RNA sequence: AUGGUGAACUAUGCCUGAAUAGGGUGAAGCCAGAGGAAACUCUGGUGGAGGCUCGUAGCGGUUCUGACGUGCAAAUCGAUC
RNA sequence: UUCAAAUGAGAACUUUGAAGACUGAAGUGGGGAAAGGUUCCACGUCAACAGCAGUUGGACGUGGGUUAGUCGAUCCUAAGAGAUGGGGAAGCUCCGUUUCAAAGGCCUGAUUUUAUGCAGGCCACCAUCGAAAGGGAAUCCGGUUAAGAUUCCGGAACCUGGAUAUGGAUUCUUCACGGUAACGUAACUGAAUGUGGAGACGUCGGCGCGAGCCCUGGGAGGAGUUAUCUUUUCUUCUUAACAGCUUAUCACCCCGGAAUUGGUUUAUCCGGAGAUGGGGUCUUAUGGCUGGAAGAGGCCAGCACCUUUGCUGGCUCCGGUGCGCUUGUGACGGCCCGUGAAAAUCCACAGGAAGGAAUAGUUUUCAUGCCAGGUCGUACUGAUAACCGCAGCAGGUCUCCAAGGUGAACAGCCUCUAGUUGAUAGAAUAAUGUAGAUAAGGGAAGUCGGCAAAAUAGAUCCGUAACUUCGGGAUAAGGAUUGGCUCUAAGGGUCGGACGAUCAACUUAGAACUGGUACGGACAAGGGGAAUCUGACUGUCUAAUUAAAACAUAGCAUUGCGAUGGUCAGAAAGUGAUGUUGACGCAAU
RNA sequence: UUUACUUAUUCAAUGAAGCGGAGCUGGAUCCACGUUCUAGCAUUCAAGGUCCCAUUCGGGGCUGAUCCGGGUU
């Protein structure tokens, strides 16, 4: 039974602020409060703690990461840009 | 306040050196909400702590206040 | 009951005699 | 004319920077003979949320090299470090993210953070969520290095100057709308007193050049 | 029906102004001021609080014995039971680990 | 013009404290049922979000051919808001 | 507001009694903070003051009264304030707060002896002020005064610091044993140095638990009503700090190895990184029993008297209930481009410099015993008369506690405890006013203008349009109902093997009967609709004539700056804000 | 005029700790082959080796840990 058409978690909003701002407020709300998986204990129990902080709640474990989003597309091309570097490095 | 089940503990708080005065108190009581009996409370003023012991028995408590030491200043009732 | 299937304690225990006959029934017909 | 706000701001007063909840002015170590000559090996203990601050900051944990203790340094959290791990401060540390190496010592195209403009002032350049700086290229017979700052420029810095390999973490925060006077009331409650801000068209001429009408 | 009043020149409700009502062996109602209460001590590795550790207020420690602050136990009270035996594991596997690289790079450089 | 005194009122920043009945509406997450290859749709619950809303304490001060005008008062009183 | 008596020359205003009322626990009650400074209380007393009066008084005259190791200050640090070393300035003085300083403590020594001269080492960062609401060692009960009270008195505790003895414990295996473990205990050495914890922390929502209060039954006392009735209405039946034993959500340990996936909260999370299950360990918020402690306190009865003096007997017991109120607390969940103090102080761990026993040692973190705790504040009001407003001024001024009914309710109305009965009075009832009401028929014809009044209003049910950012509009609009009484049905808990025994609460629905001119019967409480202009919204300002279309706002856009810098400050300076900052930033619009 | 130098002057940091030069120092002009699976640990003039002492509870010297500089970086 979904309560609502198309405003989701926007709902809190009411008609304020503009249909526009509300969408783009809901797709980063809804990044930031997803449940992530961890890459250490492979269970899906990361959330966000402050922005920029990922916590696990079980095995304790904390990453940096995007305001909104465990990891951003830029930080994962960093991630493969260093790893060709240091491969080149070694080799 | 502490309380004590001892009677050799009790003698012995009795014969400490700092110990000057007791007290024997008398109550009324029930038992098991029964017919009237008599409870004896022996109190020994030490120099911190104030000892009690609890008798539920006449004859015992008579028996223990002929046993006190003689110069234990005693208070009665 | 989570899901706000049954009504009451009375409603529950219905629901619960006519589960066990109906397993006891297919079990019957299956052997 | 009286003294317009932009003006009164020289005086301090009322102007400071609001610092009470904040963990620590954010630095790399000062530049060291084990810095200098070899590596040395710190473990990342926590990570915290810094008030005024979008990114967040990592503590982490090295041994004295002169006395028998413990030093603890406030560096700004690349994405992708997490508590327990290990970081290589130095010339010989390896090119892995979270780990801070001179200049001289990374190929071109690498991506660096906190970067130290001259060598030994513990960082300078790209601390920003989400910001970073790009090793363009060496020169070696002047000992230099070009690189590109996150607002376009081109600069030639010395290669003893140490950067951190990775990206500030935090990135993409400013991609949500505030919708909410009092979210910019709580945002720049803990950075300074510079909100709200009144137009000087709105103003008196002897408030503001821009007055009158 | 019985109302009550600070037993202090305190008038406000703050964290140390605290007050339960109580009635007495003389058959009324009197405010009571009650202390804050103390906080479990913490594992310095993990931050669980410590089995078999008294909470008290810090300046309490210093009334009681040893038993009541301490387990027996390597890092008895200042960590818990699991990181101790984690670090334990992590001594042992990493000397042995130690030893075996020293032997490795030794028969290297003899071979080289 | 020269030399001094004021942020006990009030303007603003900071530090450390304190205060704020009872209702209406019913966002996300979750459960059950009816459809569907899935995505997804519908029904009934649960949950309790919002610089939401009605309305006390409180804060403010819209209106009245209002009271008063050497007034209780060099700015007050009543109702309404 | 009224009656009587007393006092007095004199009484509407003083005192006591008799009456009628009010504040109605968000008080006209009981305490405090700021401020005041004796206003507190007793005795005497009326010239002036209390816009009438006065025998009265916060007035006048004379005195009495404020008792602390545990309550505060004192100590710590916060935003901040501010010397020294230096550097500016003709100079009064300014910058800066750890620098730019030779800024001060500790260990060892027969230093291979040159003969009566101090040698070898170790560790390092800055005065002071800044909270009677932040942090913080430790005290309660009963009684006592004209006025003191967690301070005095009686009893019972606790903290800190110090010297020390005995008992206990440990040792010839020297610095303890037990438990697989979580860990337990009455103890069970410890210097440098390092490390960890506590101090130490936002807000909201529901749920669980505790305490006090609320409601209620039996019994033992006391009071009231009794024209008629009521085994009746009201009231007392209490238990502090501290101490011993015991007591828990969470968490953890052992066994075991899970799909037919199971456990499980109001709220959907958890499990091969080991679930369910069985057995254990721990924190002691909190509760229970006992000591304190019935000897106290409470409620009654009976003694002699001019006694300003003494004294005796009884009872103080046993239960129940809850979406109740207040408050404390636990495990959680929601929120942030907001993630929501420091320091004094205390403890513990790692380490082992060392010291220590056989006929004798060790251990003052176990028990007991001994001594001490200075200075300053402490009365009272805290407001329609003790503060400020030239006043005993309808104004202003921070906070704690908080009963019963009706009712959603700290609303309105009535009541118990407590507290007031103060504000110049008496006699008449013309006009005109101030405040509040009613009105035949018509219903805005009044007026610049429906200004003002009236109408509506709670709850339940039926039903609800254009438009829209799809969230709203909305309680749109428009309709029906509501009392009392007598019943019926549904919704549970605790124990036992299809059900039985026992206990208890308030919600909803339905059906007869009955009064009616009224049933949200007082109180309480939206009028609605069709449009235009205008500002997005929530928010802010001309204190004392303008609350708005003005300002702000989120969103959008432009410009400057890579620190040898941008925008600013200072007389200067080895000066300062942004800056505990770095383009996802700062600054100017 | 051009091109250099440091010593005045200027800027910054630190715990003024490792700067500059050289090693018949070693490995291959460059390096210390003393540190990179792991949220452990690293502190008592440093153990060991070698010369003495007057052996006795231990005490000294060189080394471990290369040398030189008239510049804290
Ligand atoms: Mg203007
Ligand atoms: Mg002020
Ligand atoms: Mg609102
Ligand atoms: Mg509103
Ligand atoms: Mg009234
Ligand atoms: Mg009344
Ligand atoms: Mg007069
Ligand atoms: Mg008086
Ligand atoms: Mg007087
Ligand atoms: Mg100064
Ligand atoms: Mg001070
Ligand atoms: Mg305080
Ligand atoms: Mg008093
Ligand atoms: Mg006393
Ligand atoms: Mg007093
Ligand atoms: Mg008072
Ligand atoms: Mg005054
Ligand atoms: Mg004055
Ligand atoms: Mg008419
Ligand atoms: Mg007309
Ligand atoms: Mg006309
Ligand atoms: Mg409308
Ligand atoms: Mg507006
Ligand atoms: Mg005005
Ligand atoms: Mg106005
Ligand atoms: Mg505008
Ligand atoms: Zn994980
Ligand atoms: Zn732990």
């Amino acid at each position: 039974a979904k309560r609502t058409k198309k405003v989701g978690i926007t709902g809190k909003y009411g008609v304020r602020y503009g249909s526009s701002l509300r969408r783009q407020v809901k797709k980063l709300e809804i990044q930031q409060h997803a449940r992530y998986d961890c890459s250490f204990c492979g269970k899906k129990t990361v959330k966000r703690g402050a922005a920029g902080i990922w916590t696990c709640s079980c095995c304790k474990k904390t990453v940096a990461g995007g305001a909104y989003t465990v990891s951003t597309a830029a930080a994962a091309t960093v991630r493969s840009t260093i790893r060709r570097l240091r491969e080149m490095v070694e080799a | 306040a502490r309380e004590i089940t001892d009677i050799k503990q009790f003698l012995e708080l009795t014969r400490r050196a700092d110990v000057k005065t007791a007290t024997v108190k008398i109550n009324k009581k029930l038992n098991k909400a029964g017919k009237p009996f008599r409870q004896t409370k022996f109190k020994v003023r030490g120099s911190s702590s104030l000892y009690t012991l609890v008798i539920n028995d006449a004859g015992k408590a008579k028996k223990l206040i002929q046993s006190l030491p003689p110069t234990l200043k005693v208070n009665r009732l | 009951s989570k899901g706000n299937a049954f009504k009451h304690k009375r409603a529950l225990v219905e629901h619960i005699i006519q589960a066990k006959a109906d397993a006891q029934r297919e079990k019957a017909l299956n052997e | 004319g009286r003294v317009i706000r932009n003006q009164r701001k020289g005086a301090g007063s009322i102007f400071t920077s609001h610092t009470r909840l904040r963990q620590g002015a954010a630095k790399l170590r000062t530049l060291d003979y084990a810095e200098r000559h070899g590596y040395i090996r710190g473990i990342v203990k926590q990570i915290v949320h810094d008030s005024g601050r979008g990114a967040p900051l990592a503590k982490v944990v090295f041994r004295d090299p002169y006395k028998y203790r413990l030093r603890e340094e406030i560096f700004i959290a690349n994405e992708g470090v997490h508590t327990g791990q290990f970081i290589y401060a130095g010339k010989k540390a390896s090119l892995n993210v979270g780990n801070v190496l001179p200049l001289g010592s990374v190929p071109e195209g690498t991506i660096v953070s906190n970067v130290e403009e001259k060598p030994g002032d513990r960082g300078a350049l790209a601390r920003a969520s989400g910001n970073y700086v790009i090793i363009i290229g060496h020169n070696p017979d002047e000992n230099k290095t070009r690189v590109r700052l996150p607002s376009g420029a081109k600069k030639v810095i010395s290669s003893d100057a140490r950067g951190v390999i990775g990206v500030i973490a935090g990135g993409g925060r400013v991609d949500k709308p505030l919708l909410k006077a009092g979210r910019a009331f709580h945002k720049y409650r803990l950075k300074r007193n510079s909100w709200p801000k009144t137009r000087g068209v709105a103003m008196n001429p002897v408030d503001h050049p821009h007055g009158g009408g | 029906a019985q109302r009550v009043t600070f037993r202090r020149r305190n008038p406000y409700n703050t964290r140390s102004n605290k007050i339960k009502v109580v009635k007495t062996p003389g058959g009324i109602l009197r405010a009571q001021h009650v202390k804050k209460l103390a906080t479990r001590p913490k594992c310095g590795d993990c931050g669980s609080a410590l089995q078999g550790i008294s909470t008290l207020r810090p300046r309490q420690y210093a009334t009681v014995s040893k038993t009541h602050k301490t387990v027996s136990r390597a890092y008895g009270g200042s960590r818990c039971a699991n990181c101790v035996k984690e670090r334990i594991i992590r001594a042992f596997l990493i000397e042995e680990q130690k030893i075996v690289k020293k032997v490795v790079k030794e028969q290297t450089e003899a071979a080289k």
